[PDB]
């Protein structure tokens, strides 16, 4: 995470620096994943209007990668992770890939949890791209209630004293003038 | 040697908040008017009843110094002791009060002249110069020993207390909360943080005495003194209050409570500032 | 129990579901917050009024 | 619904079990939250004020 | 220097009472400065038997707009005043007082009286307001002070309010301060009759050497127990009702701005105008403080007790 | 970064500062922030646009007034009222002017 | 707390029976030994439940419920009673006046520890002002 | 009058002692109100009894100074068979314990470390602890939990000694980074006395040079 | 919630000292010291 954010400033600083204007395709693929990564939808957007249609015409992966932001625009999940694994990333995209795959996979846990007191198994395998039966499994390890006669899944929904002295002093001090 | 060994108290004294002013006040006043803290030499009024000595009031007397001698105006002070009948009668007097260190061969002369005036006078004397935190305030009587076969006066130390009302309870509170105020705003905080300061030092050094006893009876003295060194480890078990949920929930409730308030005052300023801005904004360039 | 809520005699409210009767306690003993909070807006409109004209 | 909307009422529909609930809030939790939105209201009325004293300090309109 | 104003110029006085600056000006007097001495003398003199309504003068000088009380005293009253005024033998007593002063050392004069008023609030009767008129004949400069011992404990801190009167005839030009006070029934009456013929003088006191020293007498024997809760401020009377004087203040101060605004050519209301909106702010400013320091105390004993170790 | 900054201190230019450059800062920021979903920010930048006196009409301060009525559509559902800290005939010309997306939010 | 062992002798004492003239109203004896032993709960448990009161008080959790309200109507025991739960709770002293006691109570007994030291050992007393001194 | 029971069989364990020692022993632990057994501990007879041939008392009476009740039951063989009065003391004393380590004790270690199976009799021993003023406190039910606001301590004199020096060093050591901390503050809030002076005259100086100029 | 309400502060402090700098800058003007004088 931290080094993917390093990594994100690093190529946005050398956007902002390129010399003719134009990065280079690696560049511009690892912001689009990297914008992806973090749900930031609309600065990848952004981007991708940006990027000239030649770049596009000639990496096809580009196209992939818009692909799939789309659809995690769209918040397709069983589509979403049938379309990371479906193209070839290379070799500076795939770990950067698989992080994102494992941030929508946290993403869409999260939001079951929260949102569903009661849901399908069949669509919780859905929202997590993965099969009923280990999901129920590894659902079971983490706590929660499935029921097995309706297939319904249950989700059980989950200042140091130096800084106060300093905002007790700032309080006394700001009034005192 | 002015100072009585081995003499325990007789009477009961007890003092009033007044006089410790009446005596900062005076020692101020000739410090400022004469330099250097010139001593100063004050009587002492009350009500006695038996062995029981309330000292509610104090005034101040005239005094000239001949042939290197304290010579109290004992004329002038009886002048003030039938002016003072004119405004009250119940105060009778008590004795005399001085400004300095331990006691020196010239405040035992004029403890004579005041035993001389009244039957028992009482001493007392004030250090204005002092650096402990205890009250440099000592109440002093007058004792007759045989020194060297002649009959010498000495000075013997009173266990005096302190004693006072409601009344001067809420106005001597209500002077420190003035005293928390400043001129504008000198020090607000400061009084505030020593008058803390003094709370935990006084409990500090609560605290050292009991771990040099601990560590003496590790090596010597009693081996154990039974109730005390058992309460004085039960203290240490009960050292860290537990808390539970409600506790740390209502403490984070007053926190926020009046840290919002803090939040408002600083908006009230803000926008006073902001007014007084605009005002002479509107006076800079703009017109109407 | 209807009639005394209505009257004001009763500080509490019926829940009929259960056949139950909940009184509120009103332990709390506040309203001063209340207070402060319509003070606190009130002014501070006030401020923000003053603010808008004179300039 | 349309009482609760005009008001007067002060109460939450649980469709549910169609349960008509009252609402009796905690004052604090709102005075908190109105505070902060004044806060941060006088704060951006504040930039808008200082904001202000530029284009008259520096004497700046339309020519 | 904490001491300077100890020091006594004669000559220099003498100077001011030969000038009369206040001649020139009926507002030319607009601080009062009284020593913590002055202060605890007059409070103790006020509370004295629970509230009793007693009277006294006041010893000090004057410095530009400033008159400073350094000291203060009473004066017999056989028989509760069963003569005229609270004096009877009261010239023998003052003059006798003034001399053996001037010998002990204080060379400070006259320079005010002070009076009590038992649980009815810090302002100037009929009665004393042709009191300090007539301190304003003789004696040139004079101030009354008003004490409240009872509001002392109902308020819990209570001003010495400072008073100089108006001379015949001559009216404030605009001075309107608007500061609400409670007053009984059977004295608003009076009070709002005689309350514009007077103003109120800005009361401070100087950080001396007799003021810390009771601060720290107090918290080293009686209050030297910070515990007591931490908040008596939580009985929410003293704020509640400050909060609430506050916000009728500013509430009057719109309604006023707001029908000023039609009045092209108003000086007087833009001055008293923001003259209040600035009280207001202080007022609410020294209450914030107080609750600043009243948690203050409360964190670092009660984060200290309970999880030291 | 920059945009998030309150800028109270505007340059004469020695003189050559039109408030057009002004209003075109205002806009473009408002439209930024709503590029990026701060419909608040936007909202208060557009308003800012809106209350530049000024005596006569431009298509950047129209197009600012319409972008202000959508994101206030957006934020709050309804359409804020204009200060009485106001204006110049800035609003008397657009109010008849964008009369369409004073129908849409009605 | 009062047991049914120290009933027999004051029972005897008061009037071969009762005092004034018997009581027949379970014994005036037994309703002042409910009454205190309601108080002494009062004092300890901060909430109690129907049936573990009536087994603490010997009697039915209905005769229990109707003397804990007798006893905060006429304002001797203070507290509220909830009918759902079965739980009355005596007595909730917040937050704050529990924590200042206790801290009052802890403080109260550091004083009695060294007024003891030094009362019981005036050789520590001379330790400490040597100590003192030293450092 | 447990003190001066204490101080006599302090007095009488100087001269006889053996059979008549433990006796002694058993007649301090079956008396109600001696709450403390750090004074028997280090009389020389204790010693001399831990070299002679008797040691069921002693482990005992070391129990009782040192032991809680469960240790009491894993010694139920090599310990002398007590009586109520023995056992209900021991169980105040580790009642004792759990309420100096921790104030808000819930009914479920009440149950497990004191052999409790009847919460009726655990509440029956609590009010009687209380009652006999040996703890202080209140109970709550609802939640099952022990309130104690005070408690009683226990017997140190052998390893525990370290640990309370350990504990005063470190509330020692708390104290004066209070002290450091109050006295930072404090000359941050003359510093900023200073600078908000500082920012005083150089008002009154911009002033007076304008003064002199016109 | 505290902390940010610390944060809100601190923004409003240095608003506060900014608004106290211009008004020393206004006292600066001459036009507030000839109507002063
Ligand atoms: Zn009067």
């Amino acid at each position: 995470a931290f080094s993917f954010k390093k990594l994100l400033d690093q190529c946005e600083n050398q956007e902002l620096e390129a010399p003719g204007g134009i990065a280079t395709p690696p560049v511009y693929g690892q912001l689009l994943a990297l914008y992806l990564l973090h749900n930031d939808m609309n600065n990848a957007r952004y981007l991708w209007k940006r990027i000239p249609p030649a770049i596009k015409s000639a990496n096809s992966e580009l196209g992939g990668i818009w692909s799939v932001g789309q659809r995690i625009w769209q918040r397709d999940f069983p589509g979403i992770y049938t379309t990371i694994n479906a193209h070839q990333w290379s070799e500076t995209v795939q770990p950067i890939m698989e992080a994102l795959r494992d941030a929508t996979r946290r993403r869409a846990f999260a939001l079951v949890s929260q949102a569903y007191t009661s849901i399908i198994a069949d669509d919780f395998a859905a929202f997590v791209g993965l099969p009923v039966e280990e999901a129920v499994k590894g659902i079971l390890e983490q706590g929660w209630q499935a029921d097995s006669t309706t297939r319904m899944v249950l989700p059980r929904k989950p200042i140091p004293n130096e800084q106060q002295l300093a905002r007790l002093t700032d309080y006394v001090a700001f009034l005192e003038n | 040697s002015v100072m009585a060994c081995g003499v325990t108290g007789s009477v009961s004294v007890a003092l009033h908040p007044l006089v410790i002013l009446n005596i900062s006040d005076h020692w101020i006043r000739m410090r400022s008017q004469e330099g250097r803290p010139v001593q100063v030499i004050g009587a002492l009024i009350g009500k006695q009843e038996g062995r029981n000595i309330e000292v509610m009031n104090s005034f101040e007397l005239l005094s000239h110094t001949v042939e290197e001698k304290i010579i109290i105006d004992k004329e002038y002070y009886y002048t003030k002791e039938e002016q003072f009948k004119q405004v009250f009668k119940e105060l009778e007097f008590l004795g005399w009060y001085t400004t300095g260190g331990p006691p020196d061969p010239s405040d035992i002369h004029v403890h004579k002249q005041v035993c001389e005036i009244i039957e028992s006078p009482l001493f007392l004397k004030l250090n204005p110069m002092t650096k402990h935190t205890d009250l440099p305030v000592s109440v002093f009587e007058s004792v007759i020993d045989i020194i060297n076969g002649e009959a010498t006066m000495l000075f013997a130390e009173l266990t005096y207390t302190l004693a006072t009302e409601e009344a001067e309870r809420i106005g001597v509170d209500h002077v420190a909360r003035m005293t928390a105020t400043g001129s504008g705003e000198n020090s607000t905080v400061a009084e505030h943080l020593i008058a803390q300061h003094s709370a935990i030092k006084m409990l500090h050094s609560r605290v050292k005495l009991i771990l040099e006893y601990v560590k003496a009876s590790e090596a010597g003295e009693v081996p154990f003194n039974h109730e005390i060194l058992r309460e004085a480890y039960a203290l240490c078990h009960c050292l860290p209050v537990l808390s539970t949920d409600k506790f740390k929930t209502d403490f984070y409730d007053q926190c926020n409570d009046v840290g919002l308030m803090a939040y408002l005052g600083t908006i009230t300023k803000t926008c006073n500032t902001m007014n007084q801005f605009v005002n002479k904004f509107n006076v800079l360039y703009d017109r109407q | 129990l209807v009639q005394c809520i209505l009257d004001n005699t009763i500080h509490g409210r019926i829940d009929q579901v259960n056949q139950l009767l909940e009184l509120d306690h009103q332990k709390r003993g506040g309203a001063r917050y209340t207070a402060l909070d319509k003070w606190t807006n009130q002014l501070n409109s006030l401020n923000q009024a003053v603010v808008s004209k004179l300039a | 619904t349309q009482l609760i909307l005009e008001g007067l009422i002060s109460a939450r529909v649980d469709s549910h079990s169609k349960i008509l609930y009252a609402r009796d809030v905690d004052q604090r939790s709102t005075t908190f939250e109105k505070s902060l939105l004044m806060g941060k209201e006088f704060q951006r009325r504040a930039k808008a004020m200082m904001l202000r004293a530029a284009v008259l300090r520096n004497q700046i309109h339309v020519k | 220097s904490i001491d300077e104003i100890y020091k006594y110029d004669k000559k220099q006085q003498q100077e001011i009472l030969a000038a009369k600056p206040w001649t020139k000006d009926h507002h030319y007097f607009k601080y009062c400065k009284i020593s913590a001495l002055a202060l605890l003398k007059m409070v103790m003199h006020a509370r004295s038997g629970g509230n009793l309504e007693v009277m006294g003068l006041m010893l000090g000088k004057v410095d530009g707009e400033t008159m400073i009380i350094m000291d203060s005293f009473a004066l017999p009253v056989e028989g509760t005043e069963t003569r005229v005024n609270a004096q009877a033998a009261a010239y023998e007593y003052m003059a006798a007082y003034i001399e053996n002063a001037k010998q002990v050392g204080r060379l400070e004069n006259a320079i005010g009286w002070y009076h009590s008023h038992p649980g009815y609030g810090c302002w100037l009767s009929g009665i004393d307001v042709s009191t300090q008129m007539l301190n304003q004949q003789f004696q040139e400069p004079f101030v009354a002070v008003v004490i409240d011992p009872t509001r002392t404990i109902s308020a819990g801190k209570v001003n010495l309010g400072a008073f100089r009167t108006y001379p015949k005839g001559y009216k404030p030009p605009d001075e309107g301060p608007s500061e609400y006070q409670t007053i009984p029934l059977n004295k608003i009456e009076d009070f709002g009759v005689h309350c514009k013929q007077y103003y109120a003088l800005e009361v401070s006191y100087f950080k001396s050497s007799l003021d810390r020293k009771l601060l720290e007498l107090l918290w080293n024997k009686y209050w030297v127990n910070t515990l007591s809760s931490s908040s008596l401020l939580t009985n929410a009377d003293y704020t509640t009702g400050q909060v609430f004087d506050l916000s009728e203040k500013l509430e009057q101060s719109e309604a006023q701005l707001g029908r000023g605004s039609f009045m092209l050519g108003l000086e007087t209301h833009d001055r008293k105008s923001e003259d209040k909106l600035a009280k207001a702010t202080r007022d609410s400013c020294k209450t914030t403080i107080e609750a600043i320091h009243g948690l203050m105390s409360q964190v670092i004993k009660d984060k200290l007790f309970n999880q030291i170790n | 970064p920059y945009l998030d900054v309150d800028m109270m201190d505007i340059c004469k230019e020695n003189g050559a500062y039109d408030a057009k450059h002004f209003l075109c800062y205002y806009y473009y920021g408002g439209m930024i922030y709503t590029g990026l979903k701060n419909f608040e920010r936007a909202l208060y930048f557009y308003e800012q646009a809106i209350t530049t006196p000024a005596m006569a009409v431009s298509h950047i301060m129209l197009e600012s007034y319409k972008k202000y009525i959508l994101v206030s559509l957006i934020l709050l559902g309804k359409v804020q009222q204009l200060p009485k800290y106001t204006s110049q005939i800035v609003g008397r010309f657009i109010k008849p002017l964008s009369n369409a997306y004073h129908e849409l939010a009605q | 707390i009062i047991r049914g062992n120290q009933l027999q002798e004051f029972a005897a004492m008061l009037m071969p029976h009762q005092k004034a003239t018997t009581a027949d109203g379970s014994s005036i004896l037994d309703r002042a030994v409910i009454e205190h032993n309601l108080l002494s709960a009062s004092k300890l448990y901060n909430n109690i439940t129907f049936e573990e009161l009536g087994a603490l008080l010997e009697i039915p959790a209905a005769k229990a419920e109707k003397i804990a309200s007798q006893m905060i109507t006429e304002g001797r025991m203070n507290g509220f009673i909830d009918q759902i739960d079965g739980i009355v709770h005596f007595e909730t002293r917040e937050a704050l006046p529990t924590w200042d006691k206790q801290i009052q109570s802890l403080c109260f007994q550091v004083n009695n520890l060294l007024e003891k030291i030094s009362q019981t050992a005036p050789e520590w007393t001379a330790q400490a002002m040597e100590a003192q001194m030293a450092q | 009058p447990s003190s001066n029971l204490l101080e006599q069989f302090i007095l009488l364990a100087k001269g006889t002692s053996g059979s008549a020692l433990t006796a002694l022993i058993s007649q301090v632990l079956e008396a109600p109100g001696v709450y403390v057994f750090g004074e028997l501990l280090e009389l020389a007879n204790v010693q001399e009894l831990a070299e002679g041939a008797n040691a069921a008392y002693l482990q005992l009476l070391n129990l009782f100074a040192y032991g809680t009740y469960p240790d009491y039951i894993a010694n139920k063989e090599s310990l002398p068979e007590l009586s109520t009065a023995q056992q209900n003391k021991l169980k105040h004393l580790t009642i004792v314990s759990l309420a100096s380590r921790m104030k808000c004790i819930p009914y479920s270690v009440l149950l497990k470390d004191l052999e409790m199976r009847n919460l009726r009799e655990l509440e029956d021993l609590i009010i009687e602890a209380v009652y006999t003023d040996i703890i202080q406190g209140k109970l709550d039910q609802r939640n099952q939990l022990l309130e104690v606001d005070f408690c009683i301590g226990r017997d140190i004199r052998k390893k525990d000694i370290n640990n309370i020096v350990k504990t005063l060093h470190e509330w020692c050591d708390g104290c004066e980074a209070v002290l450091l901390g109050i006295e930072q503050q404090v000359l941050r809030a003359n510093q900023y006395k200073e600078n908000h002076n500082r920012t005083q005259q150089q008002v009154e100086a911009e002033v007076t040079n304008i003064k002199k100029t016109l | 919630m505290l902390h940010n309400i610390d944060q809100e502060m601190l923004k409003c402090i240095e608003l506060d000292e900014r608004l106290k700098a211009m008004d020393q800058e206004i006292t600066v003007n001459p036009q507030f010291v000839q109507k002063s004088m």
